[PDB]
């Protein structure tokens, strides 16, 4: 009964151990997207805030143009 | 039966007939050279010399109305060619009954598929599925039934009065039906055949303060990646930003639109050929034999020769697969003659008649010559055209004795340079060269084509310094010449009369042209400036 | 079909002509063993290549036999060349004609022996040695501009207009890439870790491949993760520890655009390749704005490109379009553009076969290069 | 029973740092959009700022 006992416990570890294993693999996924994600949004931020002052420096040059042309 | 060919009337059964017996004889393979394409009015003389063949089986006309759609292509001048070679072999067996004859093809126009000349038109088959007759595969390939709406096919003409396939798709059909093709394969191949014309409305843009190419017109990739099955998104991304493995493969990157507008042309090419080239393993299928066959006497249809005006790139390549033959035809009578001359022996003239023409395979080929620049310049960073033939006339002028410029060509645009070949000077303009051998074999999406339909995963899973088209013609030729060096020869050929079709009397203006350009007109004047 | 192979200090690459993608590539570590042997039998090699010796390195000191473009303690670099050509690539090199790189203009006598070593002992068909910036812009299909490929070893510009390789301008540097993770070292002691031997040297760059980005306006973002925590990243070295890096992880790239943390007194990279534009005619100044072609190896940080781009249109006069050529392609460029350059048939006359060699002596090379 | 513990804790970290992503790339695929657009923007002004520069000489 003891043996028995001990041989039910063992494969419902192994089959813990076989969950755990395959939650740590998608837990490290789901975090390495999100390493990924969170370091591009970062770096498009600067870049679209880059062209957006652009935009604004543009906008200054058109202006000053307009009116010493008129 | 017998009269080798001097002792009976002329008449090419009786030499075929001999070819018969050099096989009870030598034991040895013959091969039939039939020059001239149907344009030359032949189609009707091997169909009838092939049963006489085996008098001493009709299943092999068969696979002919079927392969023609694919294979035939209307030009220039002698329209409704079939550009594509079909060597045809009948197998023997050393007792002499006929086991069974496969057939394969050789040297495919493989380029013909994009960038035609605006002149010419495209293969049968794309107008046979054009037509609205037989709606309800159009219905199953989600086409419009418009032949201007795609960049590939609205290069062609698509309006030639004096033959459509209209009628010609339910023969084609039917044929491509009773050669033992199951439902699901049938509508298969019009599935693949629709998707290569479907990519031509695939939009590309160039994207934001970078390189690489962004995918546009989401719907029209999803009614492709629908046909071929698999998923769009994920085709669009690996075009977008194709694998290149390293020691261990990371998911290396990089594209530019122009890249991607040439290689997904490239792949739909690739695709095309290849699906041709299994179609004639169906029908070796349907064809399949058992017997001990081993010995055969192979027909063999090349494209013919070809001048005419306003000659590109398709035009080189065809002349030299036609010219190469004739090489291999002098080779082997100066062999035979070399022989029967020496039983007699007393002085040869030149030996190796071969050096007439290798005066000009040289030109072509050998390293450095003219195909190779080619192959060398698309490589070269910013192909332009112009530069291509700046660096030919620095290396081939004066230094090659036989490329040299022409002057005026009255009416026809003006070609850029010239090459004295035997049977005629050749004049070719160079515009588009570039383009059109430029041809990336893309991984990424040759491996994601496995999960689809079975003929598509089937056609290419069975297969690099990126070839283009040069090199892969270049190397299929020499493996024709193989399997002709490994052979016999003998000469059929074909003459057309006159356009006007009136048999029984001759129009010297174009029979001068063809007997000229076929070459035996060469065979005759090695004739007379020798023994 | 010659054969192309890098001779750059961080990863020798082997491959065959113009195949796109490099056959083998390994780090160039050459290792020997640190402690005497002590299970009878076990049939020591003398001495560990590549990968191979990377995989034990508990046990290995590591020397590399090429520093800052020089080929120093030339018999393990041979020993090198030998492990590549046999076991890596797997063909004698009787039968291949080969082609080299080379930083350019390291020593006069480095390519003057170099030469002669592989061309008497391994006894090659041909060779010629190809300055690093030509070919890297061949890679790329643009045949103007310039090139800043800085391997890992040394980083240089060139400027090349229309297919010319204007010299006087070449601008060497000695920043290499092995030094950033040098310095990695010393900003990473202050965080309370050590990493004193040569194995745990070998790791940081490892450890660097992943956790350096450069950032702009390098005060603010500094300040920025300075106040709040919103970076603060982990990994985990192959002994169980798990380190926490803060702003190391945006300080180590940075000693490449200003070098007054690493001490050298030579400008940062961006303003070098500002001053090779600058000193070229007043017309050529047009298009090499346009083309600006990243190459070489560590430059795939995130981020470098964009950080370039700013500083160099603050240098540079605000009327021209200085968008730069940063395909993703970067640390194999070399060598694609290699295997292209070794494909043109034009170019099969160039190179030097024995004849010439053992006829000439051995400043052929340079004379003919 | 610490195996038990574990997998609770993998899954529950799985979900933090799959919200954590879910987030950065909702916020980046809109901020995709918009960086096209301004820069479209950018280059009208740039082309209006040119040939009114133009017009003044
Ligand atoms: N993930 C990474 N991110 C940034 N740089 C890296 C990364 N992995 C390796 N490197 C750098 O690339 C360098 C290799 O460049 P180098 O040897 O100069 O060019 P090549 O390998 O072509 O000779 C290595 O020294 C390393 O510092
Ligand atoms: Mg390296």
């Amino acid at each position: 009964s003891l043996q028995k006992k001990l041989k039910g416990t063992e494969d419902e570890l192994d089959k813990y151990s076989e969950a755990l294993k395959d939650a740590q693999e998608k837990l490290e996924l789901a975090e390495k997207k999100a390493t990924d994600a969170e370091a591009d949004v970062a770096s498009l931020n600067r870049r679209i805030q880059l062209v957006e002052e652009e935009l604004d420096r543009a906008q200054e040059r058109l202006a000053t143009a307009l009116q010493k042309l008129e | 039966r017998g009269k080798k060919r001097s002792e009976a009337p002329p008449h090419i059964f009786s030499i075929s007939d001999n070819a018969y017996q050099y096989m009870l004889t030598d034991r040895e393979n013959q091969s039939i050279l039939i020059t001239g394409e149907s344009g030359a009015g032949k189609t009707v003389n091997t169909k009838r010399v092939i049963q006489y063949f085996a008098v001493i089986e009709d299943q092999i006309i068969q696979a002919n109305p079927a392969l023609e759609a694919f294979g035939n292509a209307k030009t220039v001048r002698n329209d409704n060619s079939s550009r594509f070679g079909k060597f045809i072999r009948i197998h023997f067996g050393a007792t002499g009954k006929l086991a069974s004859a496969d057939i394969e093809t050789y040297l495919l126009e493989k380029s013909r598929v994009i960038f035609q000349l605006k002149a010419e038109r495209d293969y049968h088959i794309f107008y046979q599925i054009l037509s609205n007759k037989k709606p309800e595969l159009l219905d199953m390939l989600l086409i419009t039934n418009n032949p201007y709406d795609y960049a590939f096919i609205s290069q062609g003409e698509t309006t030639v009065a004096s033959i459509d396939d209209a009628e010609e798709l339910m023969a084609t059909d039917n044929a491509f039906d009773v050669l033992g093709f199951t439902t699901e394969e049938k509508n298969s191949m019009y599935k693949l055949t629709g998707a290569i014309m479907h990519f031509g409305n695939m939009k590309f843009k160039l994207k934001q303060r970078e390189e690489q190419a962004e995918p546009d017109g989401t719907e029209e990739a999803d009614k492709s990646a629908y046909l071929m099955g698999l998923n769009s998104a994920d085709l669009l991304k690996g075009l977008c930003h194709p694998r290149v493995k390293v020691g261990n493969e990371y998911v290396t990157k990089g594209q530019n639109v122009q890249q991607v507008v040439y290689a997904k042309g490239a792949l739909a090419k690739a695709v095309y050929e290849r699906m041709f080239n299994w179609m004639v393993t169906r029908i070796n299928a349907t064809l399949e034999t058992k017997q001990p066959r081993q010995y055969f006497i192979g027909v063999l249809d090349i494209a013919g020769f070809e001048i005419f005006d306003f000659n590109s790139f398709e035009q080189l390549c065809i002349n030299f697969t036609n010219e190469k033959l004739q090489q291999f035809f002098n080779h082997h009578m100066f062999v035979l003659e070399q022989e029967e001359y020496k039983k007699e022996g007393i002085e040869w003239e030149f030996i190796d008649f071969g050096m007439d023409l290798q005066a000009c395979i040289d030109l072509i080929e050998k390293p450095m010559g003219i195909m190779s620049i080619l192959e060398e310049e698309c490589m070269f960073p910013k192909a332009t055209d112009m530069t291509f033939k700046a660096k030919l006339f620095d290396n081939h002028l004066g230094k090659s004795s036989n490329f040299q410029k022409p002057r005026n060509i009255k009416g026809k645009p003006e070609a850029h340079f010239s090459l004295i070949h035997y049977a005629g000077t050749v004049d070719y303009n160079i515009i588009g060269w570039l383009q059109k051998n430029k041809d990336p074999l893309n991984e990424t999406v040759v491996d994601l084509y496995k999960k689809s339909s079975l003929k598509m995963l089937s056609s290419l899973f069975a297969n690099s310094s990126f070839q283009t088209v040069s090199a892969l013609h270049r190397e299929n030729l020499n493996k024709l010449m193989t399997n002709l060096r490994s052979t016999h020869p003998h000469f059929v050929r074909c003459i057309i009369p006159n356009e006007t079709k009136s048999p029984g009397v001759i129009d010297n203006p174009l029979v001068m042209h063809q007997l000229r350009c076929n070459g035996v007109l060469e065979g005759i004047r090695i004739c007379r400036k020798g023994f | 079909t010659a054969l192309v192979c890098d001779n750059g200090s961080g990863l020798v690459k082997a491959g065959f002509a113009g195949d796109d993608a490099p056959r083998a590539v390994f780090p160039s570590i050459v290792g020997r063993p640190r402690h005497q042997g002590v299970m009878v039998g076990m049939g020591q090699k003398d001495s560990y290549v590549g990968d191979e010796a990377q995989s034990k390195r508990g046990i290995l000191t590591l020397k590399y036999p090429i520093e800052h473009g020089i080929i120093t303690n030339w018999d393990d670099m041979e020993k090198i060349w030998h492990h590549t050509f046999y076991n890596e690539l797997r063909v004698a090199p009787e039968e291949h004609p080969t082609l080299l790189t080379e930083a350019p203009l390291n020593p006069k006598a480095n390519r003057e022996k170099m030469t002669q070593i592989m061309f008497e002992t391994f006894n090659v068909p041909a060779m010629y040695v190809a300055i690093q910036a030509v070919l890297s812009l061949y890679a790329s299909g643009r045949t103007t501009g310039i090139v800043l490929d800085s391997g890992d070893g040394v980083t240089h510009n060139v400027p090349i207009y229309e297919g010319y390789a204007l010299p006087h301008a070449i601008m060497r540097l000695d920043l290499a890439g092995r030094d950033l993770t040098d310095y990695l070292m010393k900003i990473l002691t202050e965080r309370g870790y050590s990493f004193v031997t040569t194995a745990e040297r070998e790791i940081v760059r490892d450890i660097k491949e992943k956790l350096c980005y450069v950032a702009l306006d390098f005060e603010n973002e500094m300040a920025t993760a300075a106040s709040s925590s919103s970076l603060e990243k982990s990994y985990e070295l192959p002994d169980g520890q798990v380190i926490t890096i803060g702003n190391e992880r945006f300080r180590c790239p940075e000693t490449l655009f200003q070098p007054s943390f690493i001490g050298m007194e030579s400008a940062g990279i961006h303003e070098t390749t500002y001053n090779s534009i600058m000193k070229c005619d007043i017309d050529i100044r047009k298009d090499l704005y346009a083309n600006n072609v990243m190459s070489g190896g560590t430059t795939m940080y995130p981020g470098i490109a964009d950080r370039m781009q700013k500083e160099i249109t603050a240098l540079a006069p605000s009327t021209m379009k200085i968008k730069i050529i940063a395909p993703p392609e970067r640390k194999y460029s070399v060598w694609i553009g290699g295997s292209i350059l070794a494909s043109l048939s034009t170019f099969q006359q160039m190179w030097i076969t024995k004849q010439e060699y053992d006829e000439a002596g051995p400043s052929i090379v340079h004379r003919k290069c």
